[PDB]
């Protein structure tokens, strides 16, 4: 009876070159045949289909495809093939070789519940959506191997496997020897790419008081590393039973996501107008945190730790540290925790925290609570060498530091701050404050803000155009006033750190304005962020 | 020179109609006299005019032979056996596109004009990609023959020229340091 | 009011720029005044060695020197790296190796005519098979609409911007038939 | 600068190809000044003339610069263009041979019997044209190898050969085969230091170039392009051929040849300046040939209004650089204008 | 000559001044007569008394075709002189030693004229007065469409043979035949006589 089924496989062929050649939006527009065309000549094996617009075309294939996937799914491939042949011929020498298409659908229906997959629809197309919450590595699968009989050496060439996560039985006997004698040749076979992925279903869809349930899905060829976990997805494809109990698996047959350091012109000349304005420092400075009141030269501070200094290696490969670090001391509370959220928010990399120390290459991060070492914030390393082990991790970031209070280490911060009688100005604070709290109540019921402030999408670019393109030097003149500054201190707790640290606050206000060098405007300014910052802790405690 | 300037000289052709207006004395056109006109006799107009009066219902238009099917057929035949470009009506693909755009009540068997069209546009697309990389490994001559080429055609395909403007300049290169 | 003919591409941009470059070179000892490494190349000594002062200097200077020199080939026109590139260039980022690429490999085969003919033949050789094996790929490759031209010279920037252009308005033209 | 004589002087480089160009139309082209292409015509016995003047011209051995000239000058156009050539496959080129100035010939597939008996008449008429050459009354010839071009001659007796575009390996290979030729320590104290302290010990180019052989050394250079595989390709399109003969007076399996002929006519302008063109190609330009050519010219007064001179010009002359810088009776010249009073050529 | 021939010669002279790299020789009497044939045209309608009929929207639609044809014509032209205004200028006097056809009429010449000064002015003013006095001439480019290629269709049927150089050996030249219906890549300085004649069409 194998000539009938031969007759409906070239009949499905046969319409679904139909389908392929004739569907059309009106005028000249034959969608499929485009794309085919676009995807061919761009080496892209690959074309989608809408299934909606196949019901339209013709009812009855499309019904069959739906019920019958594993049939009939294999005649629209080749359909596809042939289609493409025709439209690319005569191709140019080199290029005679005709490849093997890939076709893939979308569906517009709501999706099933994951839960509610009832067993009529085992072998049928579904749609389900998720999140992906695992994705392992891609590995090889065979589509068509070579095999040859060990004793008396006669081959079966082309013997192709069915999809999916399905084995395939070898003959029992030769068929020109004992049991099982045929062997697989490593060198005469296909491959294709594959992969598998979880899938954990919506946490509004489990009902109350349980914990959600998963699935596995299968990938092959072009639909292999096109997510990532935490991605949420909806996807096309075939409820099957692994190979009188089975574990089901889904093979994917469509996927649909529901989901820096280049700039334009008109970007270029946003940050130089910026840079050209005299009150940039101050606006910037204005611009950390407006919700917060106050604290102008710790917005100073922190502005500076964003920007930082230059970073040196010299001939004798002894380099020269760019970061700057900042602590905060006093009360725990005045809004210290939503200003490191802020400097998170803000910086083009970092991190928040209460190891952790690692994970910030060129990046900023802020630890709070820090009353809960010494090595990482000087040589910007940590070593170790307990039993069975020695290793050195590197990483180099600047580090923001709140604390509710080691005198150890208080020298590897390069800038201190006592926060500390408020009440009568504090009355205007709460009448703000709570004014804020009500209008954020009635809310319940791009270089600049609506208030003048920078916008945090035009700052954390700005931060980083800047860092990969200022890199200034002192002028001899602003070097000349620190040597007499250092003596006078010294000879009337003054060191080289000191020294190099005020010489990194100069080079990181000099980066703001986007300047070839720093002058004794910057190096004025460093000295004075510097005592007022430092002194406090020599006057308190 | 580009699509739109081809669309416009392709608009000077002339092209038959039958109106249901009807008019005394003939018109007086620059590019000279149509007129008269009597409702239900047809007569040659140009095309520009033919799509005008389309547009008012002044008229009805009738295609020309070469949209018969197996005209077309004919024509994809002699496309695919021939190794070359094979020969066409005049401003074949302006006018086929004009006419899909602004008269397709009047076609007759629409989609399949419509899909031979589209398969002849194909394969002298694929005949004349293969002999641009054919003619841009080349290094003995400058100098290629491309008989039968259409005006859009030859407008979509002017990066050979500069190609081979560049490749001049460093064949000219080598001359010169050719010792003596 | 009077009139001075001069070069066709005198107004260029691109070719002040490829002017602009350098290149390593080599100068006799004594034959040339120790004055000019001061007074054109701002060094304030030259590197001696016993075969000449080792320097580089850029090419609108060194078509000015009437004396003896000699050039040394940078790195991206070496023996090796011309074997590497007649072998195979279809896929080569030229673009990393030097963004004035066939330019600057015309102004070495000229200056090198003096010195060393059968190397300047070999480079010039060398440049045309370069070029013959990359220009249908770029004519082809402008025809994507997601490529973006990353890997090319400036030289052939030209033919794919041409390409570009030609694929936009051929398309638009087409997508009013709807 | 300009340099002059009476008449034209000798360079003995093989060239590729010549091409000369005029104001004034050749004999068989006078029906025509509209731009074409016009076929070299011959007429009733001028091909066998010039045949029969050439092979008197040569019959000693060597040149007698005193034969009587043909009546018709097409037969000394004919007389300037043969040679005789060895070995012989039609449908290959045999020239030029190293393996930087072919263009990519097509494969020919051969039979071992067919390529060993041509290596076995081939060693034979090489020795019989050596012998004829050192010990007889030959005048010169030419070899043509994969990786240099060799001119044994006489000196105006005393014997010379030339050897040209040769590499260091190859310079080095000749002298372990032992030719000679007239071409044109610190690191041991420092070893010796670092030995008598105990530190451990184990802490020419000169582009291409030419060579000249004189006298009886001659014979190691003989028996060196007997022997060697360096110049026996046994890899590539000559897989297994031997090298390249050419003479200009026969010898034993030396086939007769000529060179391809052809003219055009180019018109531009509406100037007086209409514009003939002859070529001469695929095979050796031997130094005889212009001597002929000049006379061609000469004989049929194409100078008479010597202010339109003619230019001739012959090409890939450097592949053979340095055969005419052992004498004073030779140049290096590329490009020639002949007059009736004179010819000229640049400084060069 | 009719105006319907007129017209008919102007769209080929459009089609080949769009296509061609340089400067053809001008053809201002033709745009002369159709601009006199468009204000006729316009003044015999304004004659009307009842305009909202057919004959009249189809004569202004003709109207606003041929005022496309010549407008884009001057604005190439235009175009192609602002380039390089003396070389435009060097040109047309040596057709005129030649005894050959204008390169630039009356209007066009003055044009280029004014617009030479014009330029010369701001270079002077900006720089060259600044010079020392052996650099204060003024730099002139020589021309540029040396390697320029063409898609070149034959139209007439005794056009005869074209040389073009030879890229196997540039001392000299190969000839071609053209018979006549073909269709060539060819460049541009090898057909540039036919283009002027008439006997090519550039595409
Ligand atoms: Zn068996």
């Amino acid at each position: 009876t194998g000539r009938e089924l031969i007759a409906e496989y070239r009949q499905l062929i046969t319409q679904f070159r139909n389908f392929i050649r004739d569907f059309s939006t009106g005028g000249f527009g034959m969608i499929y045949r485009d794309q085919l065309k676009r995807n061919y000549f761009s080496h892209e094996y690959r074309l989608e289909i809408n299934l909606n617009h196949l019901k339209n075309f013709d009812e009855d294939i499309e019904m069959k495809l739906r019920k019958f996937p594993g049939k009939v799914l294999p005649a629209l491939e080749e359909a596809a093939k042939i289609v493409a042949d025709e439209i690319t011929t005569p191709r140019p020498k080199g290029e005679e070789k005709l490849h093997d298409i890939q076709v893939t659908l979308t569906l517009d229906e709501y999706p099933t519940s994951l839960r509610q997959v009832k067993s009529a629809q085992v072998s049928q197309v579904v749609k389900i959506s998720g999140i992906i919450v695992a994705a392992a590595q891609v590995r090889s699968k065979a589509t068509k191997v070579t095999l040859q009989c060990r004793q008396c050496k006669h081959t079966i060439p082309d013997v192709s496997i069915k999809p999916g996560l399905e084995g395939f039985a070898l003959p029992r006997t030769c068929a020109a020897c004992p049991i099982d004698p045929y062997i697989m040749l490593p060198d005469k076979c296909e491959c294709v790419d594959y992969q598998t992925l979880k899938l954990q279903e919506n946490p509004e869809d489990v009902p109350h008081g349980e914990m959600p349930r998963h699935l596995q899905l299968f990938t092959e060829r072009y639909l292999t590393d096109k997510v990532v976990p935490g991605n949420r997805v909806t996807i096309v494809g075939v409820y099957s039973i692994k190979k009188g109990i089975r574990t089901p698996y889904l093979r994917v047959l469509g996927i649909h996501m529901e989901t820096f350091t280049t700039f334009t012109p008109e970007e270029e000349r946003m940050f130089k107008t910026l840079a050209q304005r005299k009150d940039a420092y101050e606006l910037i400075a204005k611009s950390i945190a407006p919700s917060i009141y106050g604290s102008a030269d710790i917005k100073k501070s922190i502005a500076c730790l964003l920007f930082g200094g230059a970073r040196k290696k010299l001939p004798d490969g002894i380099t020269r540290r760019g970061d700057i670090n900042v602590l905060l001391l006093g009360d725990p509370g005045t809004a210290k925790s939503q200003l490191l959220k802020f400097v998170e928010q803000v910086s083009p990399i970092g991190v928040y925290t209460s190891g952790a120390m690692v994970l910030a290459d060129g990046g900023v991060v802020c630890i709070d609570e820090f009353d809960k070492i010494h090595e990482a914030m000087e040589q910007q390393t940590i070593s170790i060498a307990k039993a069975g082990i020695t290793t050195t991790l590197n990483s180099r970031c600047s580090v923001l530091a709140a604390a509710n209070s080691m005198p150890t280490i208080l020298s590897r911060f390069d800038m201190i701050y006592i926060v500390k009688h408020d009440v009568l100005k504090d009355a205007t604070l709460a009448k703000h404050v709570i004014e804020v709290h009500v209008n954020a109540s009635a809310a319940k019921e791009t270089m600049f803000d609506t208030d003048g402030f920078l916008t945090i999408e035009f700052l954390k670019k700005f931060v980083t155009y800047a860092r990969l393109n200022c890199g200034p030097r002192l002028t001899p003149q602003a070097s000349e006033k620190l040597v007499n500054h250092y003596v006078k201190m010294r000879n009337p707790p003054i060191t080289v750190r000191q020294l190099e640290a005020i010489v990194r606050i100069a080079e990181s206000i000099a980066k703001m304005e986007l300047q070839q060098f720093a002058t004794d405007k910057h190096v004025e300014e460093a000295l004075r962020l510097f005592r007022v910052s430092t002194i406090e802790a020599a006057a308190t405690g | 020179m580009n699509a739109e300037r081809c669309e416009f000289i392709a608009g000077n052709s002339l092209i038959e109609v039958i109106p249901s207006i009807s008019d005394d004395r003939p018109i007086h056109l620059i590019s000279g006299d149509i007129g008269p006109f009597e409702a239900g006799v047809p007569c040659r107009i140009p095309v520009w005019t033919a799509i005008l009066m389309k547009r008012k219902h002044n008229c009805k238009v009738v295609a020309p032979q070469w949209m018969d099917v197996d005209e077309l057929k004919k024509i994809l035949t002699s496309e695919t056996e021939s190794q070359g470009l094979a020969k066409l009506p005049d401003h074949f693909f302006e006018i086929s596109h004009m006419l899909v755009r602004d008269a397709r009540e009047d076609i007759f068997e629409v989609e399949a004009v419509k899909s031979l069209v589209q398969d002849i546009y194909d394969r002298r697309d694929a005949k004349l990609r293969s002999s641009a990389i054919e003619f841009l490994r080349q290094n003995q001559t400058c100098h290629a023959q491309l008989d039968n080429v259409q005006l859009i055609e030859a407008s979509s395909a002017r990066a050979t020229l500069e190609a081979c403007r560049q490749m001049g300049a460093v064949v000219r290169n080598k001359h010169e340091s050719t010792p003596l | 009011f009077e009139i001075q003919r001069v070069e066709s591409k005198f107004f260029d941009l691109d070719d002040i720029i490829a002017k602009s470059d350098s290149t390593s070179c080599t100068f006799e000892i004594g034959d040339l005044n120790p004055d000019f490494f001061q007074e054109m190349l701002g060094v304030s000594k030259p590197t001696q060695n016993a075969d000449g002062y080792g320097v580089d200097a850029p090419y609108w200077l060194l078509e000015s020197v009437r004396s003896s020199f000699s050039i040394q080939l940078p790195k991206a026109y070496s023996v090796n790296m011309q074997n590497v590139l007649n072998a195979d260039s279809k896929k080569l980022n030229l673009s990393g190796l030097q963004q004035h690429f066939y330019g600057n490999g015309m102004q070495l085969c000229r200056l090198m005519k003096g010195e060393n003919p059968d190397g300047a033949l070999s480079l010039a050789r060398c440049l045309v098979s370069t070029l013959t094996q990359r220009l249908g790929e770029i004519v082809s490759t402008a025809t994507h609409l997601q490529s973006k031209g990353e890997k090319f010279d400036s030289l052939e920037t030209k033919v794919f911007l041409e390409g570009k252009r030609c694929k936009e308005d051929i398309d638009t033209w087409l997508r009013q038939d709807n | 600068a300009q340099e002059s004589a009476e008449d034209l002087p000798t360079d003995l480089r093989i060239g590729s190809k010549m091409r000369i160009v005029s104001k004034v139309s050749f004999p068989w082209m006078n029906t025509r000044k509209s731009t074409g292409n016009v076929i070299v015509k011959f007429q009733t016995n001028d091909r066998f003339d010039g045949m029969q003047y050439f092979n008197k011209t040569f019959l000693n051995g060597y040149e007698d610069p005193t034969v009587p000239l043909p009546v018709s000058p097409m037969s000394i156009l004919e007389a300037a263009s043969l040679f005789y050539q060895f070995p012989v496959i039609p449908g290959l080129k045999m020239y030029p041979r190293i393996t930087a100035e072919q263009e990519n010939v097509s494969r020919v597939s051969l039979a071992p019997l067919v390529t060993s008996t041509m290596l076995e008449q081939w060693q034979e008429c090489y020795a019989e044209l050596y012998s004829s050459y050192k010990k007889g009354q030959r005048g010169s010839f030419y070899v043509a190898t994969a990786v240099c071009n060799v001119l044994f001659t006489k000196m105006p007796q005393k014997l010379v050969a030339v050897i040209t575009h040769t590499t260091s390996a190859i310079r080095e290979h000749l002298r372990s085969q032992g030719v000679d030729f007239e071409a044109p320590s610190p690191m041991k104290l420092a070893n010796q230091w670092l030995n008598e302290i105990g530190v451990s010990p184990r802490t020419d180019r000169a582009g291409f170039q030419c060579l000249v052989v004189h006298g009886s050394k001659i014979h190691a250079l003989f028996n060196a392009l007997m022997d060697s595989d360096v110049v026996h390709e046994k890899t590539g399109p000559y897989t297994k051929i031997p090298p390249t003969l050419i003479a200009t007076s026969p010898f034993l399996y030396g086939q007769l040849l000529s060179l391809t002929k052809s003219s055009n006519i180019f018109a531009k302008a509406g100037t007086k300046c209409t514009e003939y063109e002859l070529k001469l190609e695929n095979g050796p330009v031997l130094p005889h040939c212009a001597k002929m050519m000049t006379q061609f010219i000469r004989s049929t007064n194409m100078c008479s209004t010597e202010e339109k001179p003619v230019t001739m010009q012959v090409m890939d002359r450097h592949t053979s650089q340095g055969m005419s810088d052992w004498t004073e009776t030779a140049t290096n010249w590329n490009t020639v204008t002949i007059a009736e009073n004179c010819v000229k050529w640049t400084k060069n | 000559t009719t105006p319907e021939e007129v017209l008919r010669k102007m769209t080929a002279t459009w089609q080949n001044e769009l296509c061609a790299p340089c400067l053809l020789p001008t053809q201002m009497e033709l745009v002369e007569i159709l601009l006199d044939q468009i204000q006729g045209m316009e003044e015999n309608i304004g004659k009307q008394t009842d305009k909202m009929q057919l004959r009249i929207s189809v004569h202004r639609v003709e109207l606003q075709r041929i005022g496309f044809i010549t407008s884009d014509y001057v604005r190439c032209r235009l175009q192609k002189i602002e380039s390089n205004p003396h070389d435009a200028i060097d040109q047309h006097k040596k057709r005129k030693e030649e005894g050959k056809s204008d390169l630039l009429s009356e209007s066009e010449m003055k044009f280029a004229e004014e617009y030479a000064l014009a330029e010369s002015n701001l270079f002077q003013k900006t720089v060259l007065e600044f010079m020392p006095a052996a650099l204060k001439k003024m730099p002139v480019p020589r021309g540029d469409h040396d390697d320029v290629m063409v898609y070149a269709k034959v139209t007439s049927d005794d056009v005869g043979n074209v040389a073009i150089p030879d890229w196997q050996d540039l001392n000299g030249e190969v000839i071609l035949e053209m018979e006549p219906e073909s269709c060539h890549l060819i460049p541009f300085e090898s057909v540039h006589q036919l283009v002027e004649d008439g006997n090519i069409q550039l595409m």
